[PDB]
C-alpha cells in the first residue's frame, strides 16, 4: 500500500481563538543509546599465518601493515573505555541512596539498586540486561568498568538526581525535598509551581504508573532494545565474516595454509602463500576499516549520550524534543549492555479548552498586557492565565503591565482591570 | 615491548606485545602402518605399454610408496608435477593413487597436462584443469618400435573405445618420431583414510605440548590433546568455523585428538614509564593462572621471561592472569587500566601494585522531606577546555611516492 | 503414480566432523518436495533411467526387495554393477553377468566383495569415475508411505569402477514397495549439531524464502 | 600533559607520515624495496612483474594512509563543529546547557589559540559553604497558602525567610516575595507562619 | 550558487560513480580492459591469469 504519513488534522486557527490545556499527563518515554561496542583486538600475525614459520617470515616483507592494524584496533579498544567513562563518570562522588524513601509519594524502587542481586542492578536494569543477547588470533577484551561498576555510577547519578536535583552537577550535592525539586522542574517549563503541590498525589500516581508501564513494555517487547541488539549483531557478524574469510582460496590451491606447506616445495609454496597473505591481509584491512567507521558512529552516539547525561540527568533541558517528547522535567539513567537507557520524565499537556483571546486589554485608555501568560475569556468574563495549564486569575495591575494606549494595538479589547 | 614499539623508551601504560618468544618445538609423525610395497616396479617396467586411445589404468592402494626412488631414477626425461612437488610426495599421503600408462610419439608430451590442446587430449585423454599429480615420461624406441602400426590414437579420464583410428608405424630407425612411454599418477587427497603413503617412519605420539605434527600428510603445528568429540564412525578429520583442522583421528589408534595453537594466551605488558623503572608486570589475557606455564610453554622459555610464570606475585583478574604485580585491597584512581575493574600503579620499597579501581569517594546526601542545603558563598572557577580544530594539511604526489 | 519426497535424501557431503555450524555446500541432492515415482512388488523389477544419479528407498518387514542391477544395457555386453542384501551378508560385484528381463531370488569383472515396519533409504551416484553409496535404515510411524521428516544418509561405499551407468533395476525374492527419485545439482545449507550430525537442511533453490 | 589532545593530533599525523615513509622499505615480495635496483638488475619482461608488486604494495599503503586520514579528518571535523558550537554558544553567548561550558553554572568563556586547536577558559560560578535549613513548599497565612515567587522558604530554627536558590540571602516573607494559591488543606508539608504585608 | 552544499553532495556522488565506471576501462596489467576480448582471444588456462 501507499504508506500513511500520519492522521490528517485541520488546526482550528482563527485570529482570536486559543486552546489552553486544563490538565496534563506526565510521561516516561524511554530513550536507548549505544555507548560502546565489543572491544576486539587481533593478533594480525596469528590471524594471517596461524603459527606457520614460512608465512610468519613472508608477512615481514609486507612491512608495518600488520602493526598499524593492531594500532588502529587498539585505538578503537581504548576509545570504548573512554566512551563508557565519559557517559557514566560525570559524577565525582558515589552518592548512595537514603535509608528512608520519603520522596513525597514518588516511587523509584524499580530503578534504584536491589541488594538481593550480587551485582546490584535495579529491576529495570535487569529487564534491560535480559532483553539483549577464539583460536584464529581474534580476541575480545573486557570493558574497563565492569557491569556492576557501571551500575554503581548509574545509581550515583540517580541518587544524586533524586536527593539533590541539578546541584550535584554544579557543585557538591545539596539535599532538597523531592516535592520541592519538582516545583523547580515545573518553573523550568513555565508551569507555576502551585500546580505541582495542588496536584502532588495525582502527579506521583502518574509517574509511578508510567514507571510500571515501562516494566510491562520491557517484559513483553524485545524489539525496543533494537539499537543495542543491532550493535551486538553487527560486531558479532563482522567477527564471523572475518573468521569465515580464512576458508577462501584467493586463488591459492587451498585456503588451508598447512596444505600448501605439506604439498608444495618452498619456491612454489611462496607464490601460493603470497595469495593467501594478500587475501587475508586485504580482509583484515577491510574489517579494521569497517570497525574504524563503525567506532566513529558509536562515538557520535556516546557523545550524544554524554550530552543527554549532562543536560537531562545532571540538569533540565529547554531544548525542545531533545529529552523525550513533551516539556522535559528530569531523566533517570539506567545501564544496559553496551549502552545506556534514559527514562526521560516529561510533562505533556492534555484536556484542552478553546477560549476567546486578546493580545492586550484596554482599561481607561491604557493598554494592559499580561506579565506572564495570556488573556482568555469563558465568553462572559475575561481572565489572565498561565500559558501551559488553565488557571483563571482576575485581571489586575499586579498581573498586567501598561504600555501606550488603545490606538496602536490590533485586536485589543475593552475590560475592567482591577486595582488591588 | 621495546621491540613491539620499535622504541628504547616506553611510556607508562599497558602494551599488547607481538610474540617474539623462541618456542623451539619438536616433530611428531603419524601414518597407517600397512607393510606391502607399491607395484611401481611393475608399472614403470611392463613388457609393452597401451595404445593411448585405450590407455592402461592401475589403482595403487593399501601399500608403502617410494616416490624418492622414482624421482631419483635417471630413466625419466620429464617428471613434471601439478598441485604437488615431487619431494613432498614422501611426507604427504593419499587415499588412493591411480597410474595411467600408454605410449606416445616423443613430440606429443605437450598434450599430457591439465586442460592442454591437441587431438589426443580432445578425443581420448582429457586431463581436468585442476589435475593433482605427476606426468612422468621416457624414450621407448628400444622396446615399442619394430613398424609397430598397432600404436593407435583418436569429460576427463574417458577411454575412447571414415574411422578416427589413426596409428604410428614406430621403427628403431625413426628422432621426435620415436615412441616414448608416459605414466600419469593421479592422487586422491580426499578426507577418507589414507592407503598409499611415503617411506617416512612414524614416531611415538606426544600430548599436552607444542609439536610439529604430521598425520597422513597434515604437516601442522600445535598442542595435541585427547578429546571428547563424538565423531561419526566414518569421519576422519574435524574442522573449525575457519575451515581449519580442529581435530583428527590418529591412524594407528582410533582415539580422537584435538589440535590447539601454541601461545593462544595473548600477552600484554604493564609498565610504568622506563624513565621511572625497568620493573614490569604481565597480563596473560583469557587464561587461568594455574595453566600459565603450560599455556606459554614456559618449559622451553628464556629464564628472565620464565620469572613471569608462578612466584606468589600472581593474581586472577576476570580479564586473564596478572603476574609480577602485587595485589592490594585498598582502592585508588585508575593509573594504568588493565580491565574488568582492575588497574595498576607503581608505588612504595617500590613495586607495581594492582587493585580494584575506586569509582569515587562515597557520600550519603543528608535527604529528608523538610531539609534543604543552601550555599552561603561561591567560588568563580576558570575551568580550561582544550579542543582540536584542524590537522596538518598533507598533499602527496602519488606518482612520486609510488614511482619517483 | 507419484508421491511427495518432503525433506528426504540428504547425505553427508564429506568425511569431515563439524560441530554446531551452519555449513553451506553444493552437490547432487534430491530436490525437496520432488515427485518421486512409486512402485509395488506385483505383476516390480523393470529397468528405469539412472539419469545423473539416483535416490532409492524401500518400505520393508522381511527383506523381499533384495538387490539392484545397473549399467548401459544390463545384458552381459559390459561389466554391469550387481548388488544384493542377503540377511547376514551384503554382496557387491561388477561383471559380464547375464539375465532375462525378469530376475528374482529363490524363496572384465574388476570388483567383487562380501560383508511396513521399516524404511531403507539410499543414494547411488557417479562423479569423475567414482561410484558412491549412502544409506539409512529406520523404523517408521506412517504405515503407508515415505514419512514427512529428516535424517541424513551415512556413507557405505566408494568405488573407482568408472562404469557409464545410464539405466538400472531392482531385484525381488520370489517362489513390498519402493521409490525412485533423481539428484539435481543444488546448493544446500546443512545444520550440524554438537555431535557431528546433520539435523536440519535447506534446498536453496526451492523458493525465495529458502534463498 | 594538559595539552595532550593537541599534542596527540600532532603525534598521530607525524606517525602516519613516518609510517607511510617506512613502507617504502617494504619489498612486498619483489626482489628489492628500491625501484632502481629492479630496473637496473632485470630486463623489461621480468622487471614488469616485480615492479607491479611494488606498485601494488605502495598503492595499497597509500590507499590505507588516505583512508586513515579521511576517518581522522571526520574525527577532527566533529571536534571543529563542537569547538565552533562552543565559540557560538559559550564565547559569543552565555550557555544554559549544564556541563557544556566547563563545570558549574556558566558565566562566560575566553577563547585562546593553540597549535592545531582552540582553548576555552570557561569562567563558572561554583557554589560553596552550605548551611542546612528546615524548609517547606508553602506558608499558611490566614488560611491562604503562599508560595515563593523566586527561591524557597527556609528557617534558621526560630524565624521563616524566603531566599534565592543559589546564594543564601534571607528576606522577610511578604506579600511581594510570595503569591497566594488556594487554601492550606491541599499541600503536603505546608507550615504556618505570618506573611508580612508592606 | 546559493545551493552550494546540495549541489556538491549531488556532484560528489555523480563523480564517484563516474570514477567507478571509468575504472572498467583500466587494464590493471591485463592484456585488455574488456573481459570479452580475453574470453574470445584466450583459452581458459591462459585467460584465468
Ligand atoms: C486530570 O487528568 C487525570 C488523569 O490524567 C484525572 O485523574 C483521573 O480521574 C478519574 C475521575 O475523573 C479517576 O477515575 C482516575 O483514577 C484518575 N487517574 C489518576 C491517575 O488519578 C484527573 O481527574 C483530571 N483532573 C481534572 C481537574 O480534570
Ligand atoms: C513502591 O512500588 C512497589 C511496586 O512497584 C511497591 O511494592 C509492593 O509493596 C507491598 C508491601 O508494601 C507488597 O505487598 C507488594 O507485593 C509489592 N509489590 C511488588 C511488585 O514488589 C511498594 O510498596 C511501593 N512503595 C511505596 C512507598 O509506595
Ligand atoms: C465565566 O466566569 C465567571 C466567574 O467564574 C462566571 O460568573 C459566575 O457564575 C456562577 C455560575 O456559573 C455564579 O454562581 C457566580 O455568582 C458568577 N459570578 C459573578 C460575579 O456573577 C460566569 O458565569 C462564567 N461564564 C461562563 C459562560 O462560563
Ligand atoms: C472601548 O470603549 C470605548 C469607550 O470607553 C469605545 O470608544 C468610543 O468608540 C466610538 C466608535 O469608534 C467613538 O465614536 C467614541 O468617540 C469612542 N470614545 C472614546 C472615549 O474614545 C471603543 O469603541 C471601545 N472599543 C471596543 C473594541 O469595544
Ligand atoms: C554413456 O553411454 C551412453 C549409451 O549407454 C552414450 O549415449 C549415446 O551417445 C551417442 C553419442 O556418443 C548418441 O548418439 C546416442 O544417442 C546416445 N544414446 C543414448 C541412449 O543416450 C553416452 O554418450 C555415454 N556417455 C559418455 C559421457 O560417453
Ligand atoms: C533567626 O533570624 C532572626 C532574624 O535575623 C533572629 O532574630 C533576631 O535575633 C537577634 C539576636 O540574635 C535579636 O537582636 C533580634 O531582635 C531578633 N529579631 C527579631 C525580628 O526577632 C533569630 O535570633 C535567628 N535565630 C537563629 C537560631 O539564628
Ligand atoms: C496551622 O495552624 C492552625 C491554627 O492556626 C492549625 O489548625 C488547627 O489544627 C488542630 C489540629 O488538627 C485542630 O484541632 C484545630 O481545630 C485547627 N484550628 C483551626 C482554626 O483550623 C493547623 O493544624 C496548623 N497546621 C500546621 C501544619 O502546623
Ligand atoms: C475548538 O473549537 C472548534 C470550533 O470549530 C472545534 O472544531 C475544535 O474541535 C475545538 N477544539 C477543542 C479542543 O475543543
Ligand atoms: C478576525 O477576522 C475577521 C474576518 O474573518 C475580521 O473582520 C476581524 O476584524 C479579525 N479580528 C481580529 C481581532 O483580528
Ligand atoms: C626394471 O626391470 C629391470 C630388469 O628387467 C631392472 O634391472 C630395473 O631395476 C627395473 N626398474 C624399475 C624402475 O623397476
Ligand atoms: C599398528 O602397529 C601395531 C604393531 O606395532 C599393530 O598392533 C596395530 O594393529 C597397527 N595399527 C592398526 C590400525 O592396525
Ligand atoms: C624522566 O624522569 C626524571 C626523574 O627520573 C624526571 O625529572 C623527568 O621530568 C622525566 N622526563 C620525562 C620526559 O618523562
Ligand atoms: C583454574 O584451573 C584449576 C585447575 O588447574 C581449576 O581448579 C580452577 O577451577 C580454574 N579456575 C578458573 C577461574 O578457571
Ligand atoms: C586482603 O583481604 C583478604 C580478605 O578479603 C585478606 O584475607 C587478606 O589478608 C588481605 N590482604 C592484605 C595484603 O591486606
Ligand atoms: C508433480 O508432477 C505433476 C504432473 O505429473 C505436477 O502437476 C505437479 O505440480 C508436480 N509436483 C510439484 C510439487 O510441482
Ligand atoms: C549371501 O550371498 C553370497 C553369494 O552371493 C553367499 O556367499 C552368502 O553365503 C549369502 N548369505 C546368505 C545368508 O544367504
Ligand atoms: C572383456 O572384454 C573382452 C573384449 O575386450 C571380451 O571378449 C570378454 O568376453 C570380456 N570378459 C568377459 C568375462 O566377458
Ligand atoms: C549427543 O549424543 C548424546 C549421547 O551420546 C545424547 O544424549 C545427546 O542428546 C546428543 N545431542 C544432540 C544435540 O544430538
Ligand atoms: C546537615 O545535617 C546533617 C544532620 O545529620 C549532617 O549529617 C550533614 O553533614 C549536614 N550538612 C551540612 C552541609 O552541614
Ligand atoms: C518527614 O519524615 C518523617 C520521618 O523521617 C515523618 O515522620 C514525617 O511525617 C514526614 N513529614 C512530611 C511532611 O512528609
Amino acid at each position: 500500500y501507499t504508506m500513511s504519513l500520519g492522521a490528517e488534522n485541520s488546526v482550528a486557527y482563527s485570529n482570536n481563538s486559543i486552546a489552553i490545556p486544563t490538565n496534563f499527563t506526565i510521561s516516561v518515554t524511554t530513550e536507548i543509546l549505544p555507548v560502546s561496542m565489543t572491544k576486539t583486538s587481533v593478533d594480525c600475525t596469528m590471524y594471517i599465518c596461524g603459527d606457520s614459520t614460512e608465512c610468519s617470515n613472508l608477512l615481514l616483507q609486507y612491512g608495518s601493515f600488520c602493526t598499524q592494524l593492531n594500532r588502529a584496533l587498539t585505538g578503537i579498544a581504548v576509545e570504548q573505555d573512554k566512551n563508557t567513562q565519559e557517559v557514566f563518570a560525570q559524577v565525582k562522588q558515589i552518592y548512595k541512596t537514603p535509608p528512608i524513601k520519603d520522596f513525597g509519594g514518588f516511587n523509584f524502587s524499580q530503578i534504584l539498586p536491589d541488594p538481593s542481586k550480587p551485582s546490584k542492578r535495579s529491576f529495570i536494569e535487569d529487564l534491560l540486561f535480559n532483553k539483549v543477547t577464539k583460536f584464529n588470533g581474534l580476541t575480545v577484551l573486557p570493558p574497563l568498568l565492569t557491569d556492576e561498576m557501571i551500575a554503581q555510577y548509574t545509581s550515583a547519578l540517580l541518587a544524586g538526581t533524586i536527593t539533590s536535583g541539578w546541584t550535584f552537577g554544579a557543585g557538591a550535592a545539596l539535599q532538597i525535598p523531592f516535592a520541592m525539586q519538582m516545583a523547580y522542574r515545573f518553573n523550568g517549563i513555565g508551569v507555576t509551581q502551585n500546580v505541582l503541590y495542588e496536584n502532588q498525589k495525582l502527579i506521583a500516581n502518574q509517574f509511578n504508573s508510567a514507571i510500571g508501564k515501562i516494566q510491562d513494555s520491557l517484559s513483553s517487547t524485545a524489539s525496543a532494545l533494537g539499537k543495542l541488539q543491532d550493535v551486538v549483531n553487527q560486531n558479532a557478524q563482522a567477527l564471523n565474516t572475518l573468521v569465515k574469510q580464512l576458508s577462501s582460496n584467493f586463488g591459492a590451491i587451498s585456503s588451508v595454509l598447512n596444505d600448501i606447506l605439506s604439498r608444495l616445495d618452498k619456491v612454489e609454496a611462496e607464490v601460493q602463500i603470497d595469495r593467501l597473505i594478500t587475501g587475508r591481509l586485504q580482509s583484515l584491512q577491510t574489517y579494521v576499516t569497517q570497525q574504524l567507521i563503525r567506532a566513529a558512529e558509536i562515538r557520535a552516539s556516546a557523545n550524544l549520550a554524554a550530552t543527554k547525561m549532562s543536560e537531562c540527568v545532571l540538569g533540565q533541558s529547554k531544548r525542545v524534543d531533545f529529552c523525550g517528547k513533551g516539556y522535559h522535567l528530569m531523566s533517570f539513567p539506567q545501564s544496559a549492555p553496551h549502552g545506556v537507557v534514559f527514562l526521560h520524565v516529561t510533562y505533556v499537556p492534555a484536556q484542552e479548552k478553546n477560549f476567546t483571546t486578546a493580545p492586550a486589554i484596554c482599561h481607561d485608555g491604557k493598554a494592559h498586557f499580561p506579565r506572564e501568560g495570556v488573556f482568555v475569556s469563558n465568553g462572559t468574563h475575561w481572565f489572565v492565565t498561565q500559558r501551559n495549564f488553565y488557571e483563571p486569575q482576575i485581571i489586575t495591575t499586579d498581573n498586567t503591565f501598561v504600555s501606550g494606549n488603545c490606538d496602536v494595538v490590533i485586536g485589543i479589547v475593552n475590560n475592567t482591570v482591577y486595582d488591588p | 615491548t621495546k621491540c613491539t614499539l620499535k622504541s628504547f623508551t616506553v611510556e607508562k601504560g599497558i602494551y599488547q606485545t607481538s610474540n617474539f618468544r623462541v618456542q623451539p618445538t619438536e616433530s611428531i609423525v603419524r601414518f597407517p602402518n600397512i607393510t606391502n610395497l607399491c607395484p611401481f616396479g611393475e608399472v614403470f617396467n611392463a613388457t609393452r605399454f597401451a595404445s593411448v586411445y585405450a590407455w592402461n589404468r592401475k589403482r595403487i592402494s593399501n601399500c608403502v610408496a617410494d616416490y624418492s626412488v622414482l624421482y631419483n631414477s635417471a630413466s625419466f626425461s620429464t617428471f613434471k608435477c601439478y598441485g604437488v612437488s615431487p619431494t613432498k610426495l614422501n611426507d604427504l599421503c593419499f587415499t588412493n593413487v591411480y597410474a595411467d600408462s600408454f605410449v606416445i610419439r616423443g613430440d606429443e608430451v605437450r598434450q599430457i597436462a591439465p586442460g592442454q590442446t591437441g587431438k589426443i587430449a580432445d578425443y581420448n585423454y582429457k586431463l581436468p584443469d585442476d589435475f593433482t599429480g605427476c606426468v612422468i615420461a621416457w624414450n621407448s624406441n628400444n622396446l615399442d618400435s619394430k613398424g609397430n602400426y598397432n600404436y593407435l590414437y583418436r569429460k576427463p579420464f574417458e577411454r575412447d573405445i571414415y574411422f578416427p583410428l589413426q596409428s604410428y608405424g614406430f621403427q628403431p630407425t625413426n628422432v621426435g618420431y620415436q615412441p616414448y612411454r608416459v605414466v600419469v599418477l593421479s592422487f586422491e587427497l580426499l578426507h577418507a583414510p589414507a592407503t598409499v603413503c611415503g617411506p617416512k617412519k612414524s614416531t611415538n605420539l606426544v600430548k599436552n605440548k607444542c609439536v610439529n605434527f604430521n598425520f597422513n600428510g597434515l604437516t601442522g603445528t600445535g598442542v595435541l590433546t585427547e578429546s571428547n568429540k563424538k565423531f561419526l564412525p566414518f569421519q576422519q578429520f574435524g574442522r573449525d568455523i575457519a575451515d581449519t583442522t580442529d581435530a583428527v583421528r590418529d591412524p594407528q589408534t582410533l582415539e580422537i585428538l584435538d589440535i590447539t595453537p601454541c601461545s593462544f594466551g595473548g600477552v600484554s605488558v604493564i609498565t610504568p614509564g622506563t624513565n621511572t623503572s625497568n620493573q614490569v608486570a604481565v597480563l596473560y589475557q583469557g587464561v587461568n593462572c594455574t595453566e600459565v606455564p603450560v599455556a606459554i610453554h614456559a618449559d622451553q622459555l628464556t629464564p628472565t621471561w620464565r620469572v613471569y610464570s608462578t612466584g606468589s606475585n600472581v593474581f586472577q583478574t576476570r580479564a586473564g592472569c596478572l603476574i609480577g604485580a602485587e595485589h592490594v585491597n585498598n582502592s585508588y584512581e585508575c593509573d594504568i587500566p588493565i580491565g574488568a575493574g582492575i588497574c595498576a600503579s607503581y608505588q612504595t620499597s617500590q613495586s607495581i601494585i594492582a587493585y580494584t579501581m575506586s569509582l569515587g569517594a562515597e557520600n550519603s546526601v543528608a535527604y529528608s522531606n523538610n531539609s534543604i542545603a543552601i550555599p552561603t558563598n561561591f567560588t568563580i572557577s576558570v575551568t580550561t577546555e582544550i579542543l582540536p580544530v584542524s590537522m596538518t594539511k598533507t598533499s602527496v604526489d602519488c606518482t612520486m611516492y609510488i614511482c619517483g | 503414480a507419484y508421491t511427495n519426497s518432503f525433506t528426504r535424501g540428504v547425505y553427508y557431503p564429506d568425511k569431515v566432523f563439524r560441530s554446531s555450524v551452519l555449513h553451506s555446500t553444493q552437490d547432487l541432492f534430491l530436490p525437496f518436495f520432488s515427485n518421486v515415482t512409486w512402485f509395488h512388488a506385483i505383476h516390480d523389477n523393470p529397468v528405469l533411467p539412472f539419469n545423473d544419479g539416483v535416490y532409492f528407498a524401500s518400505t520393508e518387514k522381511s527383506n523381499i526387495i533384495r538387490g539392484w542391477i545397473f549399467g548401459t544395457t544390463l545384458d552381459s555386453k559390459t561389466q554391469s554393477l550387481l548388488i544384493v542384501n542377503n540377511a547376514t551378508n551384503v554382496v557387491i560385484k561388477v561383471c559380464e553377468f547375464q539375465f532375462c528381463n525378469d530376475p528374482f531370488l529363490g524363496v572384465n569383472c574388476t570388483f567383487e566383495y562380501v560383508s511396513f515396519k521399516n524404511l531403507r533409504e539410499f543414494v547411488f551416484k557417479n562423479i569423475d569415475g567414482y561410484f558412491k553409496i549412502y544409506s539409512k535404515h529406520t523404523p517408521i510411524n506412517l504405515v503407508r508411505d515415505l514419512p514427512q521428516g529428516f535424517s541424513a544418509l551415512e556413507p557405505l561405499v566408494d568405488l573407482p569402477i568408472g562404469i557409464n551407468i545410464t539405466r538400472f533395476q531392482t531385484l525381488l525374492a520370489l517362489h513390498a514397495a519402493y521409490y525412485v527419485g533423481y539428484l539435481q545439482p543444488r546448493t544446500f545449507l546443512l545444520k550440524y549439531n554438537e555431535n557431528g550430525t546433520i539435523t536440519d537442511a535447506v534446498d536453496c533453490a526451492l523458493d525465495p524464502l529458502s534463498e
